[PDB]
Formats: structure tokens, sequence, C-alpha cells
């Protein structure tokens, strides 16, 4: 009876391996699509694109997003949708007796998923090139709570006499949880990936008042909410696709860990 | 000893042949594709860092 | 320059060193052949000794 | 890629592993031969014993 | 260099020497065949002698 149970467990583990592999392939295609979209977003940020070629790049991005939706909806292991959120947290028997199993989880990959991006905050007061950070107000303090629950606080000090773009570059360099940028009018766009924020993003410091920054709940933007007809659109798109790539890579790593555990378990069962 | 209904040595031979075939297929894939890590199973952290670098 | 260094690192982490993997492939081929040879000698004689016993 | 994965799974569920099935075939062959030998031994002894007694 | 030396040492300790083990396998097959032949000879002669006495 134990031998028959082991046969059943090996069959189930193999089926789980196959489902994991199919989902991994679909996720690989999705991340390749995301890389191409990141390249397009970076290209559009160039300041030599007038208006029409920006429209062409936006059309390319829209097509890529439609492809993302199609791959999310269609991937199926014989009628079993894998990336549309229907999979949930399934279970696979892994041994002879009843009680040993591994819960296979497959989070959806749709461009409307809330992990496919995050919160964006746009500066109220545009600043042109002539403007520089005043030496009087340089401190810029961020306070928020990450999804894992560990509160974070930063006290970035802006080097005096730098234009808005250099301030964005400095803020990007100082920390990784952010992706600062500037739009066409020079309004600082601060982007925080979904796993990196949970709650009200609150801001302080004289520099925040000077720039008009207002940290709040933020505008919720996923990959589906990307438009690259404007410079700020391109920059916040770079940030969005970076966060989405991180999420996709995390999911692929989880699937790989499950695959390795399945391989070890099947060897042990044999 | 000198059994009929069970062949343990054949079972061990089958298991080791299966291991050899799996390793052979993995090596063939790595040779053909040109990349060492094609799926997350080959390496998780390796795949993540490689994707970031690419 | 940064792209050169990043490409080198990415190849290191990802690209398969053809020498090591072709050696591994040949080893796996040898192991598969050996396993098949043992299985051929294990599926027949141990089971077939009984008929001689009778 | 999806077709490759699906074909792999389909072969695993459906396609036979020749090692296991060849071992089973040899075992069944030997079992059949043993059965014929035992039947030949058992057909002659019992019927012949009573005739010998008479 | 250290990995090469450690691999050589591990091969010396663990990895089977194919010549020795193949020779042992052939010797074991031979011994099994001799044992089966001797057992077959011993199965029928000593007991059948008493029946022949009658």
């Amino acid at each position: 009876a134990q031998s028959r149970g082991l046969d059943v467990a090996m069959r189930n583990a193999n089926d789980g391996i196959s489902i994991a592999q199919t989902a991994e392939g679909a996720m690989n295609e999705s991340t390749s699509i995301l890389q191409r979209m990141r390249d397009l977003a970076l290209q559009s940020a160039n300041g030599t694109n007038s208006a029409s070629e920006r429209q062409a790049l936006n059309e390319e991005s829209v097509a890529l997003q439609d492809e993302l939706n199609r791959i999310a909806e269609t991937t199926s292991f014989g009628g079993r949708k894998l990336l549309n959120g229907s999979f949930g947290e399934a279970s696979f028997q892994i041994g002879s007796s009843s009680g040993e199993a591994i819960i296979m989880g497959l989070t959806s990959v749709r461009a409307d998923d809330f992990r496919m991006g995050g919160q964006s905050f746009i500066a109220e007061q545009p600043k042109t090139k002539e403007w520089g950070v005043p030496p009087t107000a340089r401190d810029l303090k961020f306070e928020f709570t990450k999804k894992d629950g560990e509160a974070v606080v930063l006290d970035i000090i802006a080097k005096d006499g730098d234009d808005i773009e250099e301030l964005a570059t400095y803020i990007n360099g100082q920390t990784d949880l952010f992706k600062a940028s500037v739009d066409q009018e020079g309004k600082l766009q601060i982007f925080v990936a979904e796993p990196n924020i949970e709650g009200n993003f609150n801001i302080s410091g004289g520099l925040a008042t000077e720039l008009g920054l207002n940290g709040g709940p933020g505008v919720k933007t996923t990959v589906q909410d990307i438009d690259i007809t404007s410079v700020g659109g391109s920059q916040n798109a770079v940030g969005i696709i970076d966060a989405a790539l991180k999420y996709v890579d995390s999911q692929r790593a989880d699937l790989g860990a499950k695959q390795n555990r399945l391989s070890h378990s099947i060897s042990n069962l044999s | 000893t000198i059994n009929v209904n069970t062949n343990v040595s054949a079972m061990t031979a089958q298991r080791y042949l299966t291991k050899a075939t799996g390793e052979l297929n993995t090596s063939m894939e790595r040779l053909s594709s040109g990349n060492r890590i094609n799926s997350a199973k080959d390496d998780a952290a390796g795949l993540q860092i490689s994707n970031r670098l690419t | 320059n940064i792209q050169e260094n990043v490409e080198a690192s990415k190849s290191r982490i990802k690209d398969t060193d053809f020498a090591k993997e072709t050696t591994q492939l040949t080893k796996s081929q040898i192991l598969q052949q050996a396993g098949t040879s043992i299985l051929a000698q294990a599926k027949q004689l141990p089971n077939s000794a009984i008929s001689l016993l009778q």
C-alpha cells in the first residue's frame, strides 16, 4: 500500500513539476516583454522626439501591453489557466500518507495587478533649469512603512546649487526604495513600488515645501496605467517597469524554488 | 535470493539511468541554448541577478 | 565601459563555459550507457536463474 | 515553449519508460516459463501416483 | 588548484574503480552460476538415491 501511495505521490509531484515549468515559461515571456517595454520607455524620454515619434512609441507600448494581457489570460495547461489568478494556492500530494503536501502558488501576471507597479506622487510646483536648490532649505525627510511592516525613514540632504534633474539623480542614487524623476515641466515624480509601501506616504523638510511635493496616499499605477506620450510618463514608466520586473523575478524565483523542492522530493520518494 | 516478483538491483539501475538521462538532458539544453540558466530551477538568485544585469 | 563590464559579469553568471558543460555531457553519456549495460545484465540473469534452478 | 512543456508532460504521463516496461516484460516471460514448468510437473505426478498404486 | 586536488582525493575515496568492480561482477556472476549448478546437482541426486534403493 505504501508503494502504491508512493507511485501516486510521484505522479502528482511530476504533474506539479510540469505545471511549474509551463508557468515559468509564460513568466519568462512576460519578463522579456517587460524588458522591451522598459527599453521603449527609456527611448521615449529622449528630448529629440517632438510629438509624432512619441505617438509611435506609445503605440508600440500599447501593443506590448495588449500582448502582456493576452499571455496572462491565455497560458493554460490543458484548460487550467495559470496566470489569470484562477490557480490560487493549490495543493499537491507528495507522499504515501495523507498529510504531506506542498501548496503551489501562482499569482496573476495581468497588467492590472496591484503588484505590477505601485504608488506615484507628482510635484505640484514645476521648476525650470534656472532654479536650483536653495542653500537655506536642503533637508528632505521621507517617512513610510514597507509592506513587510518595517517602518523606514530617510533624511536625504540635497547638495546645494543643483537643478531639479540633478536633484532627481541624487535622490535616486541615495536610496533604492525610490525612483525619482522629472517630467516635461520639471515636476519631480517620486515612485514607490507596491511591495515598498503600505499606508500613507508622508513627507517633510523645507525642500519638500519649496518643490511643492505633497506625499500622500499616492496615485495607484500598474503597468496597464502606462502612457509614454510625455517625458514624465516615460520616467514613471521606467520606474513602474522596474518594480514590475522585480515582482516577476520574485515570482520566477519562487517557482524555481518549488521546482527544486519537487525534484528533491521525487528523488527521495523513488 | 534468486527472486522473481521483485528485482531490486534492476530498480537501482533504473533510478541511476533516470538520473543520468536527466543530467544529460540538462547538459544538452545548456549546450544548445548557450545560457547556463534557462529556467529558475537551474538557479534562483543567479537568474534574478542575470536578469537585472541584462 | 560600464556596459562592457556589465556584459562580462552577465556572461560569467549566465553564459555556459562550453568546456565544462561538454565534459559534463560526455560524462552523462558514459553514465547512461553504463546504466543501460548494467540494466541489461540485471533484468535477465537474476530473473532467469530460477528456470535453471528448475 | 508551452508546446515543449506540454509535450514533455504528455510523454511523461502517456509515453512508456522502456526500462521499466522491458524489465516487466522479462519478468513476465520468466513467470510464464516457470508456470509452464510447474504445470508440466503437476499434471503428471498426481494422476500417475494413483495409477501406480493400483 | 585546491578544488582539483580535492576532486582527485574524492575520486580516490568514493568513485569506483571500474576495472576492479567489473572483475568482481564477472567473478560474482561465475560464482552464482557455479552455485546454481551445484545446487541443481545436489537437489536430485542425494534424495533420489533413497528412492532408487526401494
